[PDB]
RNA sequence: AAAAAAAAAA
């Protein structure tokens, strides 16, 4: 009766922006990014890629409710480096790592199949 | 309680309160004593009846683990409450403590 | 501040199972790879069932539920088909869905086993998984009933239906799950003390262990970080397991690129 | 309704006198017939007065 | 007896041979009954008794029918066994094998009922193996995100999408024509707008030409499902012959409002009076959701707090995501140790490939024996497993107890219990809201609610819930007499018959139940004069 | 009966703060609120009446000035969709709408309280976990009611009186009614231990769930070689303001306070919080429960209702997310003792059985002197019951003493979350003596409890003593004796409940109009003086 | 339009108009069932 | 009534492994050797075959409504 | 029971009549509704 | 204190002063509550409704509308809790607005 | 059909609930309803003695199957080998005696 | 549509 449709966990509605950037007012150079219709996958990869950057000081995600498909990251960096640029760099490094893993896995599959 | 705790020995030898700390303490005691007063219009009879009838639902958790040490007839629990609410002219277990 | 250098070594590969090791990568990347193998890897499954004759002993929705869980061979097809929401079509274009038909009438006195061999397909590349089973003419196993039993019929009962199979992933519904259990394990010798054994002698050793018989735990290393992960991806027959891994990495890259595009779009404000 | 809306202040209980009951009743002459329904119309002096 | 399993040495021959006697509850005061043949062979130096007259066949026969389905009832607390005997009658499963021809008013049938892995021997004779009610499910007893607290359970959503505890709720409706010689006449036909008076706003296009719907038609909401129009009485008024625009009136049978499904079966017959008699059965699909009542075989009842998919689910090193997560805080105050022994023997019997024995008072089954047998299959000897976090992938620091148990779905779904009301029908006597979900009735703001609203000191909430949204009314009261006065609102006239008063008339807002109280007291020869001045 | 109400099954939701209730979408669309039309919200109410009843959020009616009701359940005449100032529009129940939440039977004041609506997807009324104690809810199929106020004065009364953070302290016993319960309390005890060291990554995840955090990271407990925080160092962030408290953990030894290690605990059992940050001790039910002088009571009395109500929810989101790192689980390994302990327990039970056989022998040999005040049967039964209860308590104490720190049944017992010492004793050591009406199992047969025993047997097997634990399983005679013992609790729960409710109704009807007046005196409905000051002190 | 039903034990296509009595015309059995409809209803396979 | 298509916890296809399971049971094997020969190494799939009861064979004995 | 039509019938004969072979019986059919008689306790007559 | 339950002193002393207010033992029954000097609608709402109502009819007892249950029957705002006062609009306080 | 066990005009003096609708929800529910024993004591007695599990119910009635609420201990279920006596004429025992 | 009875949930 009140069962929500199963495609709302990954599909944006009409006029729903995916990323909502909110500037933090408590400290300096901090931002709260709200990403809709995603889950712990992207948040875990982006946070653990952000923590390899020495220029970030705080990075943490949170899913506010399991029934709402939405997660937030708070990012606080140094005073030479925007949090949005850090989020760019984390996404780019994750893409490079995944592309390298994809080509290494294809090479390993090829040599395992041809080697017998 | 004020005189027994805010004595000139405890606030000087034990607590060692300063001046402005002492007026802050006095003002906070006065304010929170004002806040603790009962509001006029507060229904205290129904509150008393509910706060006395609510424990009566919890008067069965000590039913087990009973053997008895004295062979004295005593009514305990909710029926004893029934003997005191109803003013029973014949109690089930009348007893004098002499 | 840069990316890792993940090294992969494959220990086993067969027609339904791959066992490999990830070296020099973070734990979030490996766990997200496991999640995208289970959930967001797309495959083909039946989604639109229409019944014209259902004189059997089971209901309409029960048969639709049993048909919808049947895995389909979708290795060469799912990367070209679009979703129904992404087509300009309305009446189920061939670049949007795959047509299946079934028409079985039992006229014999014995029990008729309606299986996946009776599920004909309009596409010559999308078949049920029992195309891998009908070619075994060396059947010393003793039984030729290697096909997924949809239903049993007695005499006088018939089943006629038309179905359309769509593209979807396991996040939407579990019938689109391509895998059948992804084993994922790091640090088998408990060298990091991520878990605490009250009696380490009471626990059986893992298959990826490096300890000998009289030892039970590795010595504690506080400097250690998780950079070696043992994966065992088992397929349910819908996709080859190497295709499961490749399409999972491709879906993760597409999601990250879409997030990057949306961030760069909102950046001009 | 152009009548003053007032809250009641007390309830004066009592016994209805037979003179008051005869005065306040809208059934002039009293209820006489036990038949509720009379030929497609309600009957005056009946139980469906 | 092995050759009555061949041919003919039945139990009556065994009783007639003189080895089994029927001892009643009055002869038991004069006989001595051995608990076991082990008691007979004791040496006389330490013998408890030497003169035994009878011996129990098996002590597990002291249980009933619903209480003998409990695995290890001698390891549980007794009120938990009583709770499971109460809830075994409310389980869900295949209640009978010929349910396709039966038409009961309410029926619940599971899709895939399974026999338990941890069985008792007494269920060989209750035919629980052939007509089971429940599912063997992999359960893990841990704390995951706090959504399983206070006896609640967490379901695997991917398993539910694979067919975990999905069921069918069958509901039957019936109707009959009446062709009595002195009566109104009604017929089974599709109603028409110009021929039927007082037709309810429904979808009448789904009916056939005989007013009876066909099987396979999807029905939902307030769809009409049996078409019956009754002939109006002959009120042929000669003053206006154009007022009889309708000769019939709708008396159709409507679907229940909050239910959807497919029409499963339709049958027509003749009743005892010989008139036409239609019975229809409509099936609905019940997928488990948040709030559905699940229960163990040990009194561990609860509701589904939340459902997680497999990628968000806690998982072992073998990729085994459990179906259900229960809270470990439901164990110590309940002392259902037989639940844990059932879980351990379920893991052992699933790994070995045997149906385990959970007959009570059996010394051949021990916790140490099950542990020793389970240690040989490459698992931890107490049944613990190392699981991982679903969201992050990190190992759980505390090792957790996982294994297959037998859980029963209960009939108390939330779709049969959810109710809301803004404004609807009222009673014809007190003009207060109705009773029940089926009549669209409001909630009972009883006496204790009034008590604690007095205790809160909220006068306006009391006035709202007891005058404003229950039954407001306005009455016109004579000032001199204090009784109810005649008030004609059209020409705006007021008249008190008992006082001959035309002007001094006040208006009082009051509950309608107070007005019935005052009019009933006026029938008690009491004058409750509301002195408004 | 009321009009605007709903009733459905409840399910837990730890991600909701205590002044919130999860409301299903069907209940939110069915229930309406008659919001007045102001110039402040004229555009939003116009788009609400343009959306209609088909879409959520929306409206069902416009109630205009003359009482005419305009239905929007059927697209009506665009000329009727005119919103004048002063009109009422019955909009749908949206977020942050004050409602009244009630479980039946209503026993006390805090059984129906104010809450704020959060509209959630599924179909059950999801409330927080700390609200289980005042409602006496169990989440096992409990149904519960919701009432919607229909006016802004009633809405303000719900806000200013009925709301949940204002109902924390009982006037019944000057203690909090809501406490930290279940695995939240268990992981509070498991987090605030001395050995819990938390890395930078886990702290930075856990600080996302603290909305009152001032975005300033505390300096680590350990700076080299690896930066680590402790569990107390992140619980100190949860505690707001100036909160100072000294209590003791449930396993605090009695001789530690007189020793030299009073202010430096070897077992970390002296709980001390100074200046709102936790310094010493492991928290438990004594510190974060319903007891008087606890942390919740102190922060309520020092900070106010709103800060304490946020503090109730700020504990649970941090703790339940640290529990994902830690985890907690009971199993069949937690109920099995050491073999040496098992041998000691069985030897103690056998020695107690030999003692009660010797007591029976000395009573049969006319050597048992009766105590004054009771007869020979009463003296004999008192001696037997004392011997068997001492045996059960001693075996349970040995079993609890022998358990390790990794045992989770002992963890939930010493945390106060669930269970007690008698549960450990009955699960591990022995169930003990069964009692019907505080006595022996009666001779239902002629001088026999069961036909398998002998006539005039007073030994502990026929009397009803259960020498086996729940892990070992009960013999059939003692299984039946335990069935008779367990029936008495259900019988006592049924019979009473009627006269208890009748007593409650009589008490509430005798005192329904007794009210503190504006002169400070306490008077009934007739104005008769009862007390010159309420409680003889006016507080 | 004379429609068709199924006899309970004959399993025979009986046909009649909606005023004839409910009666099988080959064996005389009082219970008949209505045939499954020709209208096609779409089922998702979820 | 009938064997499920997939394992509940696991997702492995078990719809083709019921008639083979019955044939291996009736030949000479025990249940453990039959489940090992079918390839169901995990007990999550073994509980799907050990606990399953075939109620469709009892349902097929009833005569169909339409001839 | 003895005097009903389903007395000592086989499973095939019960299935041909659309009756469950596992049905225990023990109930009446009154106006199409299955009615069961509950045994009532009473004190033993002719006992001192 | 037999069951270990603690109730505050004010809720108990209020009941002990309610019973001993009239000079004799006023029990909480139908023989102590219905024998008081309260209104007819308050007494008939507890027990013996018809007897209390007809006694008030025969004796012409005036119910002064001071209890809470009497105003609940009338549907008025009950003179209790927050309804124990009246709000009046200050005419001279209506200063500059909008 | 009604369950009132007596004359239709004088059903007020008759026992109610002797005949009940058979519970068809599970097979175990039907078997438990077919083996039910009802005590004639009404469900309002404050006395606890008829509701206690007696010693003499060993193997005759089920100890662990009673309803919850006010009907605890009065409604009960038979044991698995409980056989109720059909009844027989006392003649040939008397002539043999 | 009313009234009564029965079975249950907390
Ligand atoms: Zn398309
Ligand atoms: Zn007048
Ligand atoms: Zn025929
Ligand atoms: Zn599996």
């Amino acid at each position: 009766m009140n069962a929500p449709p199963t495609f709302e966990s990954f599909l944006l509605y009409e006029g729903e922006k995916k990323i909502i950037k909110e500037l933090d007012t408590k400290v300096t150079n901090a931002a709260i990014f709200t990403i809709n219709k995603e889950d712990h996958t992207l948040g875990n990869m982006i946070r653990n890629q952000l923590l390899k950057d020495p220029n970030v000081l705080f990075a943490g995600y949170k899913v506010p409710h399991p029934l709402e498909h939405k997660f937030v990251i708070r990012i606080q960096t140094t005073a030479d480096y925007s949090p949005q640029e850090a989020f760019m760099n984390a996404i780019t490094d994750l893409l490079a790592e995944l592309s390298l893993f994809e080509e290494r896995f294809k090479d390993a599959i090829k040599e395992k199949k041809e080697g017998g | 309680l004020i005189r027994s705790t805010l004595c000139t020995k405890y606030v000087s030898e034990e607590f060692r309160l300063s001046t402005e700390a002492f007026e802050w303490l006095v003002g906070e005691i006065e304010t929170r004593f004002q806040q603790a007063q009962a509001n006029p219009g507060e229904m205290v009879g129904a509150l008393a009846a509910q706060s006395l009838g609510e424990p009566a639902t919890q008067m069965t958790l000590n039913t087990f683990h009973f053997a008895g040490v004295s062979s004295k007839n005593v009514t305990l629990g909710v029926p004893r409450l029934k003997e005191i609410i109803n003013i029973s002219k014949k109690p089930k277990a009348p007893s004098l403590t002499v | 501040p840069y990316a890792n250098q993940p090294s992969v070594q494959i220990t086993e590969l067969t027609d339904d199972n791959v066992k490999f090791v990830l070296e020099d990568t973070e734990l979030s990347v490996a766990n997200s790879l496991r999640r995208v193998f289970i959930a967001e890897t797309p495959t083909l499954a039946i989604d639109w069932v229409q019944l014209e004759a259902n004189s059997t002993v089971l209901s309409d929705e029960f048969l639709a539920h049993r048909i919808g869980l049947i895995p389909l061979i979708s290795d060469d097809v799912v990367e070209r088909l679009q979703y129904t929401r992404d087509c300009i079509c309305l009446d189920f274009c061939p670049e949007c869905s795959v047509e299946f038909t079934l028409d079985v009438k039992c006229s014999e006195e014995q029990t008729r086993h309606v299986t996946t061999a009776d599920l004909k397909s309009s596409n010559a590349k999308v078949l049920p998984v029992t195309s891998r089973n009908q070619g075994e003419e060396d059947n010393e196993y003793g039984e030729s009933n290697d096909e997924i039993l949809i239903i049993k019929l007695r005499k006088g009962q018939e089943l006629k239906l038309r179905a359309y199979a769509k593209k979807g992933f396991g996040k939407e519904h579990a019938k689109w799950n391509p895998t059948a259990g992804v084993c994922f394990e790091y640090d088998p010798d408990n060298s990091m003390r991520h878990t605490l054994y009250p009696k380490p002698d009471e626990w059986p050793k893992s298959e990826h262990t490096e300890l000998e018989d009289d030892q039970y735990e590795a010595p504690y290393n506080w400097e250690a970080k998780p950079n070696k992960f043992f994966f065992n991806v088992e397929s349910a027959g819908a996709l080859k397991p190497e295709n499961i891994v490749v399409m999972g990495v491709q879906v993760l890259k597409n999601k990250l690129s879409n997030l990057q595009t949306q961030l760069s779009h909102e950046s001009q404000n | 309704s152009k009548a003053p809306l007032r809250q009641v202040k007390r309830v004066q209980f009592g016994i209805l006198s037979p003179d008051e009951i005869r005065r306040m009743s809208v059934t002039e002459g009293g209820v006489q017939f036990a038949e509720t329904m009379e030929g497609g119309r309600p009957k005056l002096g009946g139980l469906m007065d | 007896l092995k050759e009555r399993d061949y041919n003919n040495y039945s139990w009556q021959v065994l009783v007639a041979s003189g080895v089994v006697e029927y001892i009643d509850t009055l002869e038991e005061e004069t006989v001595m009954i051995a608990m076991s043949p082990y008691d007979l062979k004791q040496d006389k130096d330490y013998a408890y008794c030497t003169t035994y007259t009878h011996c129990e066949i098996h002590p597990a026969m002291i249980l009933g029918v619903c209480a003998s389905i409990i695995p290890f009832p001698d390891h549980n607390q007794s009120p938990r066994n009583t709770y499971q005997s109460a809830m075994g009658k409310q389980a869900m499963g295949v209640y009978i094998t010929n349910f396709h021809v039966r038409m009961d008013t309410l029926a619940h049938v599971l899709y895939y009922p399974m026999k338990p892995l941890v069985t008792t021997r007494s269920m060989e004779y209750l035919r629980f193996r052939e007509l089971p009610a429940g599912i063997n499910s992999i359960v893990a007893i841990l704390c995951y995100t706090g959504y399983n607290q206070e006896d609640s359970v967490i379901l695997n959503a991917s398993a539910v999408e694979r067919g975990f505890f999905r069921s069918v709720f069958y509901r039957s409706y019936k109707d009959s024509e009446n062709k009595r010689v002195g009566d109104q006449e009604e017929n089974f036909e599709k109603p028409h707008r110009g021929t039927c008076q007082g037709m309810r706003n429904a979808h009448y296009d789904k009916l056939d030409d005989d007013g009876i719907i066909a099987p396979g038609i999807r029905v939902s909401g307030d769809d009409v499902v049996i078409g019956k129009t009754i002939t109006l009485p002959e009120n042929d008024d000669e003053l206006d012959s154009n007022t009889k625009r309708f000769s019939k009136r709708d008396a159709s049978t409507f679907l229940r409002n909050s239910e959807t499904g497919i029409v499963d079966q339709v049958m027509l017959t003749l009743n005892s009076e010989g008139y036409k008699f239609c019975k229809i059965r409509v099936r609905s699909v019940r997928i488990p959701q948040i709030g559905d009542k699940f229960a163990s075989r040990h009194g561990q009842k609860g509701t589904c707090g939340i459902q997680y998919r497999q990628e968000d689910m806690a998982f072992t090193c073998e990729g085994l995501a459990p179906d259900i997560i229960i809270n470990p805080h439901a164990i110590p105050s309940r002392m259902t140790i037989g639940h844990l022994i059932e879980c351990l023997q379920g893991k052992l019997g699933s790994n070995k490939g045997e149906i385990g024995d959970a007959t009570p008072f059996n010394d051949a089954v021990n916790v140490q024996k099950i542990s020793t047998f389970l240690q040989e299959y490459g698992y931890h000897l107490r049944g613990n497993e190392v699981m991982y976090n679903g969201h992050t992938g990190r190992k759980i620091n505390a090792q957790v107890f996982l294994g297959p148990t037998y859980y029963q779905r209960l009939k108390h779904m939330v779709d049969d219990k959810i109710h809301s009301r803004a404004r609807g029908p009222v009673q014809i006597l007190v003009r207060q809201p109705m009773e029940g979900r089926a009549r669209d009735g409001g909630l009972r703001f009883g006496e204790m609610e009034r008590d604690c609203q007095i205790s809160h000191g909220a006068a306006q909430f009391l006035r709202e819930r007891l005058f404003e949204v229950s039954d407001p009314y306005r009455v016109h009261i004579c000032n001199f007499c204090g009784l109810i006065a005649i008030a004609n609102l059209r020409n705006n006239t007021f008249e008190c018959k008992g006082c001959k008063n035309k002007t001094q008339i006040s208006q009082v807002r009051l509950p309608y139940a107070a007005k019935l109280l005052f009019q009933e007291l006026m029938s008690m020869n009491i004058a409750p004069r509301l002195m408004v001045t | 009966r009321v009009d605007f109400s709903a009733r459905t099954v409840i399910t837990p939701d730890p991600n909701l703060r205590i002044d919130q209730v999860g409301v299903p979408r069907s209940i939110a669309q069915n229930l309406t609120f008659p919001e007045l039309v102001t110039p402040f919200n004229i555009d939003r109410m116009q788009e609400l009446v343009r959306r209609g009843n088909s879409q959520y959020p929306g409206a069902k009616y416009i109630v205009r000035d003359n009482g005419e009701r305009i239905d929007l359940r059927f697209h009506p005449k665009s000329s009727d969709l005119h919103l004048q100032c002063g009109y009422k529009v019955e909009r749908h129940l949206r977020d942050d709408d004050l409602v009244i939440f009630n479980r039946q039977p209503t026993l006390h004041k805090m059984s129906m309280m104010g809450h704020r609506v959060k509209v959630l997807p599924w179909s059950t009324f999801r409330m927080n976990l700390s609200c289980t104690s005042p409602y006496n809810a169990d989440f096992d199929g409990d149904e519960m009611n919701l009432h919607v106020p229909q006016s802004m004065e009633t809405r303000a009364e719900v806000e200013n009186i009925h709301i949940t953070p204002r109902q924390i302290i009982t006037p019944q016993a000057n203690k909090p009614v809501m406490g930290i319960v279940q695995d939240t309390l268990t992981a509070v005890r498991k987090m605030t231990k001395r050995d819990v060291f938390i890395t930078r990554e886990q702290v930075m995840n856990l600080l996302m769930f603290l909305p009152t955090w001032d975005a300033k990271m505390p300096q680590p407990c350990i700076l080299k070689p690896r930066p680590l925080w402790t569990g107390k160092q992140i619980f100190s962030l949860i505690i707001p303001g100036n909160v100072n408290m000294i209590r003791t953990h449930s396993t605090h030894p009695d001789e530690e306070d007189e020793g030299p290690y009073k202010w430096i605990s070897p077992g970390d059992t002296k709980v001390m919080v100074e200046h709102g940050e936790l310094i010493m001790g492991i928290l438990c039910k004594k510190s974060l429960g319903t007891s008087a002088g606890s942390l919740l009571h102190i922060c309520f009395l020092e900070l106010g209702h709103d800060i304490a109500g946020r503090f109730y929810g700020n504990i649970q989101t941090v703790i339940n997310n640290w529990l994902l790192f830690e985890g907690h689980s009971i199993g069949i390994g937690d109920t099995i003792a050491d073999p040496q302990t098992y041998n000691e327990i069985q030897q103690a039970i056998k020695k107690a059985k030999d003692d009660v056989i010797n007591v029976i022998q000395k009573a049969h040999n006319m050597e048992l002197e009766p105590t004054p005040g009771n007869t020979l049967r009463q003296t004999f039964e008192n001696k037997v019951n004392r011997i068997l209860n001492d045996a059960r308590d001693k075996t349970g104490g040995s079993a609890k003493k022998s358990l390790t720190e990794y045992n989770n049944l002992k963890a939930m017992v010493v945390s106060g979350s669930k269970g007690s010492n008698i549960n450990i004793s009955q699960v591990i050591a022995c169930v003990g003596q069964q009692n019907v009406e505080g006595k022996r199992i009666p001779y239902g047969f002629r001088k026999r409890t069961l036909p398998h025993f002998i006539k005039d047997d007073y030994g502990p097997e026929s009397r009803g003593f259960v020498e086996n634990s729940y892990l070992a399983g009960l013999t059939p005679s003692e299984f039946y004796f335990h069935a008779m013992g367990g029936r008495e609790g259900l019988i006592d729960t049924a019979v009473k409940t009627a006269e208890t409710g009748y007593i409650q109704r009589r008490l509430i009807k005798a005192m329904e109009s007794v009210m503190v007046n504006y002169d400070g005196t306490v008077r009934n409905s007739v104005g008769q003086l009862i007390q010159l000051r309420y409680g003889e002190d006016g507080l | 339009t004379a429609m068709t039903y199924i006899c309970g034990e004959c399993h025979h296509e009986n046909e009649m108009r909606p005023r004839d009595p409910i009666r099988c015309r080959e064996c005389g059995y009082r219970i008949m069932y209505k045939k499954r409809t020709k209208r096609l209803v779409v089922f998702d396979a979820r | 009534m009938i064997i499920p298509i997939r394992c509940f916890t696991c997702g492995k296809v078990i719809g083709n492994k019921w008639e083979s399971y019955l044939g291996l049971l009736q030949a000479e094997y025990t249940e453990g050797d039959a489940l090992d020969a079918l390839g169901l190494k995990r007990y999550c799939c073994r509980r799907m075959l050990l606990g399953h009861v075939d109620l469709i064979e009892k349902l097929l004995n009833y005569a169909p409504l339409e001839k | 029971s003895t005097y009903c039509l389903l007395s000592q019938l086989t499973d095939r004969d019960l299935t041909e009549l659309n009756e469950c072979p596992l049905d225990p019986g023990g109930y009446f059919i009154i106006n199409g509704s299955e009615k069961v008689l509950i045994a009532q306790e009473k004190m033993a007559t002719n006992t001192v | 204190q037999f069951y270990g339950l603690y109730v505050n002193y004010r809720h108990l002393a209020l009941l002990c002063d309610v019973m001993t207010a009239k000079g004799h033992l006023m029990a909480i029954t139908r023989h102590g509550i219905n024998r008081q000097d309260t209104g007819a609608l308050m007494r008939c709402s507890f027990e013996e409704t018809v007897d209390v109502l007809m006694d008030a009819a025969a004796h012409a007892e005036t119910d002064p509308m001071r209890g809470v249950s009497e105003n609940i029957i009338m549907g008025q705002l009950p003179k209790m809790g927050t309804g124990c006062f009246d709000l009046l609009l200050d005419a001279e306080k209506c200063r500059f607005g909008i | 059909a009604t369950g009132n066990w007596g004359d239709q005009k004088k059903a007020h003096q008759a026992r109610a609930g002797v005949s009940q609708v058979l519970n068809r929800l599970t097979f175990a529910s039907t078997l438990s309803h077919l083996r039910r024993v009802n005590s004639p004591i009404g469900r309002d007695g404050k006395l606890a003695k008829p509701r206690q599990l007696h010693n003499t119910l060993w193997g005759m009635l089920c100890p662990a199957e009673t309803p919850e609420g006010a009907a605890v201990g009065l409604v009960k279920n038979l044991a698995l080998m409980a056989y109720i006596s059909v009844g027989s004429q006392p003649s040939p025992i008397l002539e043999f005696l």
